[PDB]
RNA sequence: GGCCUGCU
RNA sequence: AGUAGAAACAAGGCC
């Protein structure tokens, strides 16, 4: 017998032992090296789907841009970019026929949620390019720095505490003939100057690297991080962008995994069922080719014009902007290319802000014509990426779009035996088509492609099929009659996550759980898969059970306590005890559940709030095991070593004021008082209550107003 | 203008009404008469408060000016001006200490003595409108509300006048004085005006200068200006568009569904090349263990010593020789390494305590093996311009490399029962639900049917070598480190035994990126002649080291006993995910259970029992010469064990994508195998999708001459 | 009187005192997350990476004066190397067990009314009755179902709202309970909080977890009702239903 | 030659 | 050499 696995689909339905099909227990593929080889192929072929578009040279950055809209329409099947501006409009146009008053009250809540949204929101985000660094920084950190340097410039209107004040300031320092930066060197600091065109390249530019950890695909793809510029202007776009999403029922991009599945279900119901005995139903499952590089920013323009229709034009402007920006867009090539000599065995790199003017004898012939093709596009080491988006950023409002082809196929605008519908998350859908013969579902399908290359967008025609209505595909969910469960898509959650032993415990637990909740793990499964988590989390973090002889750097303490306590059922896993968790436990934290059990001494000990270790929603008991794991502590070696001192001085600061306010922490502080002003006045009218009946009294009352009055005179001079 | 409201009013005044009016977005440029009407509020109310200091118990001195004593008591507490949060604190403090009701608007002041807050406003028109208009605002009102006026005249509630006379006179002279001198110039015109549209905020978002040129250029190509673009959008009406350029559109543009049969679908190609060789992290099923009968549990012990009793067991020991070169690197290095680790052993035994971690002294031999001083030096691209042989970092193809017998023998190895158990789990809580006791019953079986098998000792295997690596790599990032290859089992008469595949020779780990390649030289022992198959070992060299007289009935057979010196290298995401080799167990029994129980749906009871037991139903799980074999449900938990074993051994971008893409195909079979009428527009497309990932990995090809297989069995 | 003091010793050096002086309130959320530390995309790649060395986890500075730097054995249990940027030293696991089994002890008294919600789903699970299992066909049908058990019908906002009033009298603002139900509910939780010493962030989390109402769209088969909810993953299957009465 | 760093 | 696969590691930098 020669072992063949694949075989078993000829008795198990390919849906049915689908997780066979899923290698997700071995390492993901990674990407090594630079990352500039695949940002120079996207723009190359963004701009090779458009390249029958305008050419213009924007007067802003001096930059060469292509406008592929109301471009000659397509002429073979290959990707296209030239998006009809009637076609979007009209689109646009029968999506609020069908759905009256949608954009209006989309605009409405848009409206509100503009005007009372706070600066503090843009913190709420990971990794941004740091324009002012020149380098992907936290969200909090980016959005310092350029508060920082607006004020230092003159751009102080975000003192308001409004997001839009601080989009104000974005706009205001887009004329300023040149501004200021700080500049750290190998320590002190070093002003440097930028003209108003290097600001507009530096607030228009998107940071681009590679995506790892990437399964199901051979080649590694490129991804772009914005800049703190155009940050909150695409907040306000994809609030809008959501609203409208929510009130569509051929939308599943703002909701959960269940809730897509809900929907593919009453599509489906509603689609093949009703249709009678003559009519025939398809479903295609189809998913879309480049779609980003084909998504122009002009039309999201025209798309926000139309939505906004009728509104103040306050509110067309900032939602405008953020289509402006991505139009004029550049890319930051990346972190350039490495270079190797055998002979005399040496390694260089050179950075991207070379590859325009660097000698093209040390590259292949693919990286060579990749830079000679995006050599003319190249402006002060960015490449101008005007054609198409680069990467999401606008997957509601893309969704938007689809949604709205979808909707074009009521029978009402198709005025045919023929009609379609189904359902569309950005870059994937399911089309279901129903016509009475063979020939009306494939001219349906030929209408549906066809409208589709109208709007820019296109139909990969080798990752899509079509078959008879009952089964399908959509995001890794395969419809058979009824959705089957996938547990191989969820298997590599299935470890110690790596938070800390306590988070850790009930991250896994909890995640055994949900799986046995929504993804129909088994019973015995999840025995086997708890038994197996507990395993990794004693090998982990040097946790065994005690009893065990197994030596490790934490054995010796282990034992001390095991042997210490005289109730070891008690014990936490990470301290050595045994196991309680079973199926009937997978919802209950691990300190409850031994909390009866526990010796007084050890209970005491773990749950103290004094202990010097305390600083997808999983319940967590705060113990001496919630401690928070090191830091990368490379800071030490790079010019940038005074973010260390910045960093605690800002933490004393807030812990002080968080002493002076107790809700700070629960809630956010609001105020444009400065924070010294604040702490004063708030401790004056304390000491005054407290001194006209409570705790103080009339001298050290004085005192304390003494203290406030030197302060301020301090804050003053 | 504000030059006027600067220097007549306090640098202080006008500080705090800049506050006020930027806390909401105001600007004093465009809103000039709100900024003067805030900087006359807000000196009103402090000239209110001013001067005038509350004595001991209930009355207040009105002192001439602000006197340094012990009397640091107001007869008001300012709440105008401070801020939002601040004044809304001062509000609730106050109205919490004394008890105060609460009031729904911010008030200006408070007054202590009599405990009660006070609203001042300054009207341009009669005091009596601007008054009932507040007093209409501010319901529930026990707050005393004093109205003053630019022309001067006052009103209050029950014509109370809190403030005593001479104050107010100032108060109203000052604001005489300030209506007069403002009319002077003639700005009272604006500010009679100005009071009713003061008090509602326009916001006035705009786009000017750079960004508004940057909106004339986002446009589609036929428009001029944002605002041409807008007006025409505005008008826009839906005129039969989409269907006039569907009319005008080449008709070459379609999605002509192709039909798939049975007879459309092509058998994949495979790349074609000198065969593939073993690539895995150890020998898997050439290993050989020697053994001691150890009862210690799976950490319970000393690894080096645990090698040390191992090798000791086995006498038969020959100067070891070259059988199979590595025919591209050094083989006398390789020797030399495996003496130098048997003298190494030899010196650790003769010490009184077995070290726990060896370090291994750093010859020539392992800085060859272990690749030390390979990496080229770091230099600064201005330092090496013009040196000829400088290039770009050699990106192509993998080299391709047809598919091999050996890696098919080897699956089908790896899913064959043993006599030895590879799993002990850890404990969990004692099952009080009828379904705990199900679910305990299953995984018995379960684990019964997969614990004695070659793919369960590959996962035990891997996880300890791949954990030690990494606890080695971090701990020891300069040593040369010995890590004996310990793996433990269970005889079927219930004995413990301990097994020693060989040993690892870790180097510098200094393992910056998730990427990193720390390297090793894998020494293990094994009976399987490198003859047969050199095409598998290209990457070994393999040594005769001993003689094994295995119990056998043709007297005893003395067969030899080769060790496989190879070096490898690993990573740390590579080591993280095969330290989790145990979720295969996982994937392997989730699709047998989810089996069990789609069968126990239509059947009323449970049937995990009968499916093991009684080895009733049988599924296709291999091919024999005279056509497909079926197997009991065992053999198919040990297929699948085994198939995800070797996805995580053998993991590779070529993996993902060839199951991504042929996933897609294999769906299309299945539909067209359920009479669904399946469709293509592009199948070409798809295979050289799925082809196009077949290059060199053993893994991949096996799934690719299986999916062959599959295509071939299936379609009849 | 302590407070005031600490922000004349901050005022006083220049670097504080401008980050005092310049530093808004509104800004003062960002500043608090100003940090050179990038959260990890692969946590568990590092904390398998990270518990091979020696003091992988950080703890407060006081921690050197509460614990020995080594045990009996001689095992270093903290180092006196800081963090990046932070004042907490870099300290071993070691010194986590020891805590557990040598260091101070105190009344756990607190913690079943602080974790109230866990402990109740552990006494209604310890008291629940089982029955047999039913092997048949689930139509499980996704509904959205309140999960949280103690829900008091109040919104995040709503009942953020309450607990800033019992928790925070003098911050909440110019909000007013509007509903007599949130102020029947404001004065029973300042009732039974009149002297409770606990640090009040922890009593505001207490309250947002046992009033605040939370809903999750899951496939349910029967049931429905909030305790029921809370054991789904134990009374429903594919092919089987588990009968159980909770506590 | 020693020390510093392993996501910055 | 080895890992690996469209670019990298095979330690980095400061005296």
């Amino acid at each position: 017998m020669d072992v063949n696995p694949t075989l078993l689909f000829l008795k198990v339905p390919a849906q049915n032992a689908i997780s066979t099909t899923f290698p997700y227990t071995g390492d993901p593929p990674y990407s090594h090296g630079t990352g500039t080889g695949y940002t120079m192929d996207t723009v190359n072929r963004t701009h090779q789907y458009s390249e029958k578009g305008r050419w213009t040279t924007n007067t802003e950055t001096g930059a060469p841009q292509l406008n592929p809209i109301d471009g000659p329409l397509p002429e073979d099947n290959e990707p296209s970019g030239y998006a009809q501006t009637d076609c979007v409009l009209e689109a646009m146009a029968f999506l609020e026929e069908s759905h009256p008053g949608i954009f209006e009250n989309s605009c409405l809540e848009t409206m509100e949620v503009v005007q009372q949204t706070r600066v503090d929101k843009l913190t709420q985000g990971r990794q941004t390019y740091d324009w002012t660094l020149n380098r992907n920084q936290p969200a909090a950190t980016a959005l310092a720095n350029t508060i920082e340097v607006f004020r230092s410039n003159g751009l102080t209107a975000n003192e308001s505490g409004r997001l839009i004040d601080f989009l104000k300031d974005v706009m205001e320092s887009m004329d300023k003939e040149e501004m200021e930066i700080t500049t750290h060197f190998q320590i002190g600091k070093k002003k440097q100057r930028l003209n108003k065109r290097s600001y507009l390249i530096r607030a228009l530019t998107l940071n681009t690297m590679t995506k790892d950890a990437e399964r199901g695909k051979l080649k590694r793809r490129a991804i772009a991080t914005p800049g703190m510029q155009i940050r909150g202007f695409v907040y306000f776009v994809e609030t809008l962008a959501r609203s409208i999403c929510e009130k569509l029922e051929q939308s599943g991009l703002p909701v959960g995994g269940n809730e897509k599945k809900a929907k593919l279900a009453n599509v489906v119901r509603k689609m093949m069922t009703n249709s009678q005995d003559t009519e025939l139903s398809f479903t295609i499952t189809g998913d879309n080719t480049k779609w980003n590089e084909n998504q122009n920013p002009r039309m999201f323009l025209a798309m926000i014009t139309y939505i906004t229709r009728n509104q103040p034009e306050w509110f067309r402007n900032v939602l405008s902007i953020a289509p402006i920006m991505f139009s004029n867009k550049m890319a930051r090539l990346g972190k350039g290319y490495m270079f190797e000599s055998k002979s005399m065995k040496l390694r260089t790199q050179i950075p991207a802000e070379m590859l325009a003017s660097i000698d093209l004898k040390y590259f292949n012939d693919s990286t060579r014509k990749k830079i000679e093709k995006i050599r003319p596009l190249l402006i002060d080491g960015t490449a101008s990426l005007s054609p198409g988006m680069m990467m999401g950023m606008f997957n509601m409002l893309s969704t938007v779009l689809g949604v709205s082809i979808l909707n074009l196929g009521q029978k009402r605008y198709t005025k045919t035996t023929y009609w379609w519908d189904g359902l569309q998350s950005s870059d994937d859908f399911a089309l279901i088509v129903n016509a009475p013969n063979h020939e009306g579902i494939q001219a349906g399908v030929d209408r549906f492609y066809r409208t589709c290359k109208l709007l820019g967008i296109n139909m990969s025609k080798k990752k899509s099929y079509i078959n008879r209505t009952g089964t399908f595909e959509f995001t890794s969910f395969f419809y058979r009659y009824g959705f089957v469960a996938n547990f191989s898509m969820e298997l590599p959650s299935f470890g110690v996550s790596g938070i800390n032993e306590s988070a850790d415990m009930s991250i896994g637990v909890t995640v055994i759980k949900n799986n046995m909740i929504n993804n129909d793990l088994g019973p015995a499964t999840a025995q086997m898969a708890l038994q197996l988590f507990i395993k990794d989390y004693r090998y982990t973090y040097r946790c065994h059970r005690g009893d065990t002889q197994i030596q490790t750097r934490r054995s010796f303490e282990i034992k001390k306590l095991w042997e210490q306590t005289r109730s070891k059922a008690g014990l936490l896993v990470s301290d050595g005890g045994p196991n309680l968790y079973n199926i009937r436990n997978l919802h209950i934290p691990e300190v409850c559940l031994k909390w009866e059990l526990m010796d007084e001494d050890y209970q005491g000990r773990l749950c103290n709030p004094l202990n010097p270790f305390v600083s997808m929603e999983y319940d967590a008991v705060a113990t001496t095991h919630s401690w928070i794991p090191k830091r990368n502590r490379s800071i030490l070696n790079t010019s940038q070593r005074g973010i260390l001192e910045d960093e605690q001085m800002y933490q004393k600061c807030c812990n002080l004021f968080e002493k002076f306010f107790p809700s700070s922490s629960y809630r956010r502080p609001v105020g444009i008082s400065s924070m010294v002003e604040a702490m004063v006045s708030r401790a004056r009218i304390d000491a005054r209550i407290d001194f006209e009946s409570g705790r103080i009294k009339k001298e050290e009352f004085a005192e304390i107003m003494k203290i406030c009055s030197t302060i301020e005179e301090l804050r003053r001079q | 203008m504000e030059d006027f409201v600067r220097q007549c009013f306090n640098p202080m005044i006008v500080e705090l009404a800049e506050k006020a009016m930027k806390e909401y977005g105001e600007d004093l440029k465009i809103e000039t008469n709100k900024f003067a009407a805030i900087c006359t509020h807000l000196e009103v109310c402090f000239m209110y408060s001013d001067f005038h200091f509350i004595n001991e118990r209930g009355e207040s001195i009105i002192v001439e000016s602000g006197d340094p004593n012990a009397l640091l008591k107001h007869r008001f507490e300012i709440i105008e001006g401070r801020d939002r949060t601040m004044a809304w604190t001062v509000v609730n403090s106050i109205c919490n200490t004394t008890g105060a009701e609460k009031p729904k608007f911010l008030p200006d002041l408070y007054d202590y003595k009599e405990n009660r807050f006070i609203e001042i406003g300054v009207t341009r028109r009669e005091v009596h409108i601007y008054y009932l208009e507040k007093a209409n605002k501010i319901k529930s009102e026990k707050t005393h509300i004093h109205i003053f006026s630019f022309t001067g005249e006052e009103m209050a509630t029950k014509a109370d006048y809190t403030l005593d006379e001479e104050s107010r006179a100032r108060i109203k002279t000052r604001l005489f004085t300030i209506r007069q001198e403002m009319a002077s110039r003639g700005l009272w015109d604006s500010f009679r005006q100005s009071e009713r549209g003061e008090e509602t905020i326009e916001e006035r978002f705009e786009i000017t200068g750079t960004m508004r040129r940057l909106a004339d250029q986002s446009l589609p190509p036929n428009f001029s200006s944002l605002e041409n673009f807008r007006a025409y959008v505005d008008g826009f009406e839906p005129n039969g568009y989409i269907e006039g350029k569907l009319s005008q559109m080449s008709k070459e543009v379609n999605a002509r569904i192709e039909p798939f049969l049975k007879t459309t679908p092509r058998p994949l190609r495979l790349p074609d090349g000198p065969p593939c060789s073993q690539r895995s992290k150890f020998l898997l099923m050439d290993a050989l263990k020697l053994s001691i009968e150890d009862p210690s549990h799976e950490g319970e012990g000393i690894p080096l010593y645990d090698a040390i009793k191992c090798m000791r067991t086995f006498f038969g020991w020959k100067e070891p020789n070259v059988v199979k070169p590595h025919e591209k690197g050094i083989n006398p290095n390789y020797l030399l390494a495996w003496k130098q680790v048997l003298a190494e052993l030899q010196d650790i035994e003769n010490e009184e305590k077995i070290p726990k971690t060896k370090n291994m002294k750093k010859t020539s031999q392992l800085k060859w093996a272990l690749g030390e001083n390979m990496a080229p030096e770091k230099v600064d691209f201005d330092d090496c311009k013009d040196v000829s042989d400088l290039k770009q970092y050699d990106s192509d193809e993998p080299e391709l490399r047809s598919l091999a017998s050996w890696i098919q023998s080897e699956f089908n190895k790896a899913c064959e029962l043993t006599d030895s158990s590879w799993i002990e789990l850890d404990e969990i809580g004692e099952d009080v639900a009828p379904i705990e006791h199900i679910a305990s019953m299953r995984r018995n079986y379960f684990t019964a049917e997969v614990s004695h098998c070659r793919a369960t000792e590959y996962i035990m295997k891997g996880v300890y070598i791949n954990t030690a690596l990494l606890n080695a790599s971090c701990a020891a990032m300069d040593d040369f480190q010995l890590i004996p290859m310990i793996s433990k089992c269970r005889t079927k008469e219930g004995r413990r035994k301990t097994n020693l595949y060989g040993f690892i020779i870790k180097g510098r780990s200094h393992l910056r990126n998730d990427t990193d390649v720390v390297n090793f030289v894998s020494m293990e022992f094994s009976l399987t002649d490198p003859r047969l198959e050199p095409h598998k070992w290209e990457k070994y060299c393999v040594l005769e080291i001993g003689d094994m007289l295995l119990r056998s009935a043709i007297g005893q057979v003395s067969r030899p006993m080769f060790l496989y010196v190879r070096t490898n290298g690993t990573s740390k995401i590579k080591m993280k995910w095969g330290m989790e080799m145990r979720r295969c167990l996982l994937q392997s029994l989730q699709q047998i259970e989810s089996m069990i129980e789609a069968e126990s749906s239509v059947k009323e009871k449970d049937m995990t029992k009968e499916f093991f037991e009684n080895k009733s139903e049988t599924w296709p799980i291999g091919e024999s010469p005279k056509g497909v074999e079926e197997g009991s449900i065992g053999k198919v938990c040990r297929t699948l064990l085994a198939k995800s074993v070797f996805n995580s051994l053998y993991a590779s971008p070529q993996l993902e994508g060839f199951s991504a893409e042929s996933r897609k195909l294999l769906l299309i079979v299945q539909a067209l195998r359920d009479n669904l009428e399946p469709g293509t527009f592009d199948l070409g497309g798809l295979y050289e999708a799925i082809e196009e990932c077949l290059i060199n990995d053993p893994w991949v090809l096996l799934n690719a001459s299986w999916f062959n297989s599959f295509l071939t069995h299936a379609l009849r | 009187m302590e407070r005031i003091k600490e922000l004349r010793d901050l005022m006083s050096q220049s670097r504080t005192r401008e980050i005092l002086t310049k530093t808004t309130v509104d800004h003062m959320a960002i500043i608090k997350k100003y940090t050179s530390g990038r959260q990890e995309k692969n946590p568990a790649l590092r904390m398998k990476w990270m518990m091979a060395m020696k003091y992988p986890i950080t703890a407060d500075k006081r921690i050197m004066e509460m614990i020995p730097e080594r045990n009996e054995q001689g095992q270093t249990l903290w180092s006196k190397t800081n963090d990046a940027g932070s004042d907490r030293v870099m300290v071993s696991p070691l010194a986590v067990t020891w805590w557990n089994r040598n260091g101070p002890t105190t009344s756990a008294v607190h913690y079943p009314k602080i974790y109230k919600t866990y402990f109740e789903k552990v006494e209604r699970l310890k008291h629940g009755t089982f029955g047999p299992v039913h092997f048949r066909n689930q139509v499980k049908i996704r509904r959205r179902v309140d999960i949280n058990p103690g829900h008091a019908d109040l919104s995040a906002k709503e009942a953020q709202d309450v607990i800033m009033e019992v928790v925070f009298p003098n911050e909440v603002g110019a909000r007013i309970l509007t509903s007599e139900s949130q102020l029947t509910i404001t004065k029973e939780k300042k009732e039974e909080l009149q002297d409770c010493k606990i640090s009040p962030l922890m009593v505001a989390y207490m309250l947002e977890r046992e009033l605040v109402r939370k809903t999750r769209f899951l496939p349910v088969a029967g049931g429905t009702s909030s305790v029921y909810i809370e054991v789904l993953h134990l009374t429903q299957g594919t092919c089987w239903e588990q009968m159980y009465t909770p506590g």
